[PDB]
């Protein structure tokens, strides 16, 4: 079938409420879907149920191409090979330069080495991020840290391009910036699924916005707002 | 394959934690070199037990009766017993000697005790070598009460009681090699504990991208590797400096009056196979299993 | 008619003194086996000493011996030798010198633990002895006692003597009535064979002699002819012999007279007893109702 | 403030890693149990020196017709005898022993004849010490059968041989120690750098807000110095198994050999407080400037 | 004495914009600063500069009690007892009750506990947190982790409270509770800092407003929103 997941309930005891009850849910592949989302109740474990890290204890999880309960030691890498994941740390690597930040992730997974120089260009200079690629990144600004960010998760068009806050930390005046980044990634039809909690930021657009109270799915319009 | 990237990426793991390098392999390298000290002197304990093993003479006394009143056996109560237990299977020359040489020859080896030991405390005895001086047990049950022996001294088995005083300081030295290894073997557990937390920023990610679980381990693995090999290099070293410094005062001593086995350099570089094999040994399985139990 | 009393402790203390000499006769019996004895413990002593002297020259040389570089512990004949040969040897002669050496050591070490154990046997003897001569010096002292009052009663009975007497007393003319028979048993016939001796015997200070008789006297003098030997202390006749019953009436038996066993005369029977008189009177035959108390009998 | 306070904080460290902080204990126990055993075999090299002679004597001795007679050196056997090995070069000068002086010595050189061994029993000596005891037992064979000497005595030339080789055991001793001192130290000073990767959130919570640096210092020196008196302690208690295994079987017959001197504990005991010295005082300071330039 | 700071043009590996270019500002007691600007501002090194984290290069530090720029090692922990700064971790030991947390708060300094814990239930609930001070922080909730380090940041007298960044990624209706917590002790008088980015909270108050852009102060005035 097609990506879904349905009755995915872990049931976190040793707690007041597991915040767990098991919601089934039905989304397309397309445009960006906002998880406006209140902190500390189905932020996290969410984010970590698709990411095959906790398996659930109630239910299974599907994906379009694999079983995300069912699994070996070899179906859990080829699941994970196929997910670009963008986090709100920069998680640069300071003791190499920036032109082979993104090819470090390309010789861990078995690709031919002379062929990552006819990937590396049309991957590093493709939207804006083409620089200079040659410096340290630790005397770089903070404004270009996660635009090389992004481009590690995005080498070889993976299926889900998932991102937890982007701005973060960033002032409000070049966050417009960066979002003028992600919608590019947007128009290319791929899936991404966008978690913030962020009042009057990505309302404009009021696309696809869903909440929950406690761990039970209260708002789920596709054109609604914040509040 | 991709190996001019796990070639120059293990020089930042090195120029990473640089307090910790040295002493992994000094504690090592001191783990191994007093366990391989052992062999070595056991090898010249056995080989030091052939030089005196090929000369052994049995020795049997006789009553005093058959040996105060004549020296030479000339009586048949003596030579009928002379002339039966002489030739059976395991002899070669059986020397018959008398009492008053049986004196005075322990004169001749020194002119100690010559005042202090009667004429009459010497008894008559025979000289009988053996072809194979281990299967000693036969002429031990062949001979019991005999009319004329009195005693058997058992050939010249005075050998094993004077080398085993150094059995105890080799099982000594394998003791405390012992516990040195079971001091030592948990620091390449800590390895994995100290360098894990030195790159944190790449495993987490290295983790996300889909990597083998057979090959995330690698560059966890080839460093504690390569710290089994000069470890072993420095301690056979160390054991060429400290047999060449503290040793020719002790063992060319014994070199000219012939008493020991005189082994060298070229024996020990015969057991490196051996001690190797063995530093290498512990250092991959118990790596291997602290990742799979912690990381 | 008075002279009772100083008859009865002449021959008191005459009695004594013969149980002194009867005691005095095994007290020189005990000094003789102290002093043999004596003569024995001080001659092993001695061998013990001189047996001692040898051991502890035989010591004295082996304990120099080893001075003289007397290496005998065997393993250390490793440093000496300079050939296999050679060691061997040194060896095969270092396990009989270290047995010999040792043997002579436990026997000097149990030889002269024997010799002390013998010295204390020596000491034990010698306190023994010691004792011994205490003893025979104390058993002297009551000997002399009685040769110190041998002489003052002897004074006492001659002063009455046949003396401190009137003619109406020598007027009194009685030799006696009737002696005895005797055991005419059979082996005591010669008792009163000679009996013409007495009847007019005059009397003895505990003498045996034929005229001077005492009351033991009598008593030996007649058995010494029946060949028949008893220790002359009328108090112990009563001590020695079977008891003999009072109604079985056979003569030539004892008999204790006068009280407590103060005259062991002989067996009478017939209604008499012939009894020792005094000095100078001579031995009347008076019955047994004349002193009291007779207490019991034994036989000769 | 007062130790009250303090005494919960020690229990957590060690409970937050009870794997790493016990590899402290033991590695330090075989540093300080070398050095410690060095010592000893140094102290009994040098007691049991006594007992024999020195590198140059020649042992020699008298007959007992000039020796229990005439304790001076006045007749004229001495006189002419003490006159004519003095013309030729070839000794130095003579010593005077006689039976006055020859029984204190004796049993000092032979503690076990407290009993009853006799006067008048060891003959006079009169030793000489000369220039080159090398070529000198033709001097010994010339003073052989003199009308007056007795015999000679020579304890050199591979008699004195012993101490060829435990100067040699104990400098090997000392020589692996210091290998296994300098690796102690590549080991304690981690100590300070994983208890400030594992508690690094407090160690910034009193940094702020205003804290003596005196005060920060003091809940990690405390765990050095009780893991050198746990290493001290252990390491004194396994002099003391360690002999009493089996190093008594080996040393009893030397007694009997009287080859060396009397060992107890109470001498291992009398070396203790120069054995708790190091250690902790080493490692106070070793753990002092580690974090005078860490934070 | 009006202590405040000035010029300061610390260079060192790239100068750039050497910290920054002068300042003119002045102290107040009770006062309530913002600070509005992009993150290459260098506005971390500005606070770093106030407690004596960074020596300036030029001109001196002062607040309050001597100049800073020269000071022994030893009286650098003298005066920091009575400054407070809070943080987005919340420096929280898991293994330590909120009552532990507030008790190790003060501790450090050496003090006879009969007159510590005479003050400890007085500030305890006057945050909000009435009782419940014996749990777990990770049975806390996350909505009052962030009180936690104001409780422990008034066990001294508040004099100077340091804030940059004190709600981080967090609901907007959940800031609310907190805004008012240091309004409250505004009111009894000590002055108080911020350091934020957001535009929402500048149009609220209308306090005291400073704008800075690579070591230049581009705009400010100290009133209005």
């Amino acid at each position: 079938m097609m990506i879904t997941l349905d009755h995915v309930t872990k049931q976190y005891k040793s707690s007041a409420r597991p915040a767990l009850d098991d919601i089934n849910v039905k989304i397309d592949k397309g445009e960006f879907v906002f998880l406006i989302g209140p902190s500390g109740s189905g932020k996290s474990t969410f984010m970590r149920l698709l990411l095959a890290a906790e398996t659930p204890t109630s239910g299974d999880v599907r994906v379009s191409k694999f079983h995300v309960n069912k699994l070996r030691g070899r179906h859990v890498p080829k699941l994970r090979q196929v997910i670009g994941c963008v986090f709100q740390d920069f998680r640069l690597l300071q003791q190499k330069t920036v032109y082979d930040n993104v090819a470090f992730a390309l010789e861990v997974i078995g690709k031919r080495t002379d062929a990552i120089n006819r990937v590396v260009p049309e991957v590093l200079e493709t939207v804006g991020l083409s620089g200079k690629a040659n410096r340290l990144p630790d005397e770089l600004s903070g404004g270009e840290q996660q635009r090389v960010a992004i481009a590690r998760a995005f080498v070889n068009r993976p299926l889900v391009l998932l991102a937890d806050e982007p701005t973060g930390n960033l002032d409000p005046e070049t966050s417009r910036d960066i979002m003028d980044l992600l919608e590019r990634i947007n128009r290319t039809g791929t899936t991404v699924l966008m978690a913030t909690h962020d009042h009057h930021i990505v309302d404009s657009m009021r696309q696809r916005v869903v909440e929950l109270s406690l761990g039970r799915l209260v708002r789920d319009e596709q054109r609604g707002v914040y509040g | 394959m991709r190996f001019g990237f796990l070639l120059n990426e293990v020089l930042t793991g090195f120029r990473r934690n640089v307090t910790m390098t040295i002493a992994m392999i000094l504690t090592t390298a001191i783990s191994v070199g007093l366990f391989g000290g052992g062999m070595l002197v056991v090898r010249l304990a056995d080989s030091s037990r052939a030089i005196y093993l090929d000369r052994v003479e049995s020795q049997v006394f006789l009553t005093e009766d058959v040996s105060a009143n004549d020296s030479s056996c000339d009586t048949t109560a003596c030579k009928a017993l002379r002339e039966k237990i002489e030739t059976r299977s395991d002899v070669k020359a059986v020397r018959f000697l008398n009492r008053q040489q049986a004196y005075d020859d322990a004169i001749r080896k020194f002119p100690q005790f010559k005042d202090v030991a009667g004429k009459d405390s010497f008894p008559a005895s025979f000289i009988v070598k053996l072809e194979n001086p281990e299967q000693h047990k036969d002429f031990d049950t062949a001979m019991k009460g005999q009319p004329g022996v009195l005693d058997v001294l058992n050939q010249k088995e005075l050998i094993d009681r004077l080398f085993a005083v150094l059995d105890g300081l080799s099982n000594a030295a394998f003791a405390v090699a012992l516990v040195q290894a079971i001091g030592a073997i948990l620091l390449i557990a800590n390895m994995v504990q100290v360098a894990a937390y030195t790159r944190r920023t790449e495993i987490g990610i290295m983790r996300l991208v889909g990597a083998s679980r057979w090959y995330t381990q690698l560059p966890f693995l080839v460093e504690a590797m390569l710290a089994a090999t000069m470890g072993v290099g420095i301690a056979v070293a160390g054991l060429m400096v400290v047999r060449a410094l503290f040793l020719e005062n002790a063992l060319n001593q014994f070199y000219q009056a012939n008493l020991i086995a005189k082994v060298d350099y070229a024996d020990i570089l015969f057991i490196t196979p051996w001690l190797l094999l063995l530093g290498v040994a512990m250092s991959g399985l118990t790596a291997y299993l602290t990742l799979r139990l912690y990381v | 008619a008075k002279l009772n009393e100083l008859s009865r402790q002449a021959e008191q203390t005459t009695e004594a003194l013969h149980s002194a000499q009867l005691d005095l006769n095994e007290k020189l019996a005990a000094q003789r086996a102290a002093d043999q004895k004596l003569a024995d413990n001080r001659t092993a002593l001695d061998a013990a000493r001189a047996r001692l002297a040898t051991f502890q020259t035989a010591v004295n040389k082996v304990a120099a011996a080893t001075y003289m570089g007397g290496r005998t512990h065997g393993m250390d004949a490793i440093l000496t030798a300079e050939s296999p040969q050679l060691l061997i040897d040194r060896l095969s002669v270092q396990r009989v010198m270290a047995h010999q050496m040792s043997t002579q050591m436990a026997r000097f070490k149990a030889a002269g633990e024997q010799a002390v154990k013998a010295e204390q046997a020596a000491a034990k003897s010698a306190a023994d002895a010691r004792s011994a001569a205490e003893q025979a010096a104390a058993v002297r002292a009551n000997l002399q006692h009685k040769q110190s009052q041998l002489q003052v009663q002897i004074a006492v009975v001659k002063s009455q003597y046949v003396a401190l007497t009137p003619e109406e007393r020598t007027a009194l003319a009685d030799p006696g009535p009737v002696p005895a028979v005797a055991a005419i048993g059979g082996d005591r016939t010669a008792v009163v064979q000679a009996a013409l001796t007495q009847v007019g015997a005059p009397y003895a200070w505990g003498g045996a002699a034929p005229g001077g008789f005492d009351c033991s006297g009598l008593v030996m003098w007649a058995f010494q002819q029946a060949g028949i030997a008893l220790p002359h202390s009328s108090q112990a006749l009563a001590h020695g012999g079977q008891p003999v019953a009072l109604s079985d009436l056979q003569p030539g038996d004892v008999l204790t007279f006068y009280s407590d066993a103060s005259h062991a005369g002989i067996y009478i029977g017939d209604g008499l007893m012939v009894h020792s008189s005094t000095y100078g009177v001579p031995v009347r035959v008076v019955p047994m109702d004349s002193s009291g108390p007779i207490y019991d009998a034994r036989r000769y």
